[PDB]
């Protein structure tokens, strides 16, 4: 923890309202638990309308503001983009595309230190959520559940004894998978309930429906 | 030590470039095989190419392949996904290659002014993309991408991996 190497402040996220990034919302609630965050929602002029729940996903904004105080600025822009995108004040950093990459960045702000093996495992799970689970066949999804269930019989969270960005992204992607029935194995069921018991997880999930 | 098995019939040039740019820092052998497996230890293997690249970049703290800070790290993550998704589809390739060209217009390497996993990943994926080859031979490749791709290809590490492993 520290956060002032090259001090950046305002994080901008462009997201398509037809595809709300649930992992980023969960992450946003989590950051708020550790940092003083100033949160704003805009609608880019390339988007005609936006559902009310999405317009006010940062609604618990009625609170008195430190104003002077803010550590991080988090601006969500509903925009007609093909892929969720994060931008910074800095010209040197390219726009970051993909919620998995944005999630990795945001979770890293918590300072969690990992060794080579475990950091790479965490990254692996995020890739699986994005490249296999997000848009895979019924068979590809069944194979993900099997891997998760095996891992979750060995540790309480996907990468070990602590919540990591792996749990955030995979749980989120699972909630937005909607079309065809598949059945969840028992270690995955236990882990889902472990996730849902956390305030940031369930409040962000409620936001997604009216 | 570290052992990488590769699919000899379809080698992961990116991972092999990483092994090449890393060999002076960590002991690692390459085995012929029919799939990509990085054996780290008894209970630890990585089988997907981006995970293999990440792990190698992380244990080789001399090579600097995962950048020098959180922002460069995040840019490298961006490029790893770019090559695995957009650049692997050969679908809306023209738009994807034009995005890559735009990004390289003011850069020499993709991230932080030195060689990183971003370069290895995107280069390897580009070499294996038929639409890229069909652009080069037909003199339609975008200027900056051609410039950066030729630069890497003329490096001795790239020429060495190409000669040994590249199945024309």
């Amino acid at each position: 923890l520290g956060k002032d190497y090259g001090a950046l402040k305002d994080i901008v996220i462009n997201a398509n309202p037809a595809s709300p990034p649930l992992s980023l919302l969960v992450l946003h609630r989590l950051l708020c638990e550790h940092f003083r965050v100033l949160s704003t929602v805009h609608t880019h002029s390339s988007v005609k309308s936006v559902p009310e729940n999405l317009l006010k996903c940062f609604g618990e904004q009625n609170k008195k503001q430190p104003r002077q105080d803010y550590q991080l600025g988090f601006t969500l822009i509903w925009k007609n983009v093909p892929k969720t995108q994060m931008k910074f004040s800095i010209q040197t950093m390219c726009p970051i595309e993909g919620e998995g990459n944005i999630a990795r960045f945001l979770f890293s702000l918590f300072g969690q230190k990992h060794n080579a093996v475990n950091a790479t495992l965490i990254d692996s799970w995020v890739d699986i959520a994005i490249f296999q689970l997000k848009e895979g066949s019924s068979k590809e999804k069944a194979a993900v559940f099997r891997s998760m269930n095996s891992a979750l019989g060995k540790s309480p969270w996907l990468a070990g004894n602590e919540l990591t960005v792996a749990d955030v992204v995979l749980w989120s992607v699972l909630q937005q998978i909607g079309g065809c029935s598949v059945t969840v194995p028992a270690n995955v069921q236990r882990w889902m309930r472990s996730c849902e018991n956390l305030a940031p997880f369930n409040t962000a999930l409620k936001l997604l429906k009216l | 030590t570290l052992s990488l098995t590769v699919n000899s019939g379809d080698p992961p040039l990116g991972a092999l470039l990483a092994v090449e740019h890393v060999k002076d820092d960590v002991s690692i052998s390459v085995e012929e095989g029919k799939e990509n497996i990085l054996h780290v230890s008894e209970n630890v293997i990585f089988t997907d190419v981006n995970s293999i690249l990440r792990y190698l970049a992380r244990v080789a703290t001399t090579a600097g392949l995962y950048g020098s800070n959180l922002m460069e790290h995040t840019e490298i993550d961006h490029w790893l996904e770019f090559s695995a998704t957009k650049l692997s589809s050969s679908d809306s390739f023209t738009s994807t290659i034009n995005e890559l060209n735009h990004s390289l217009s003011l850069r020499t390497y993709l991230v932080g002014n030195s060689l990183s996993l971003a370069d290895l990943s995107v280069w390897a994926t580009l070499k294996g993309n038929a639409a890229w080859q069909e652009q080069l031979k037909q003199k339609k490749a975008p200027v900056h991408v051609k410039r950066w791709f030729g630069f890497l290809e003329a490096q001795q590490a790239f020429q060495s991996v190409g000669t040994k492993w590249d199945v024309s």
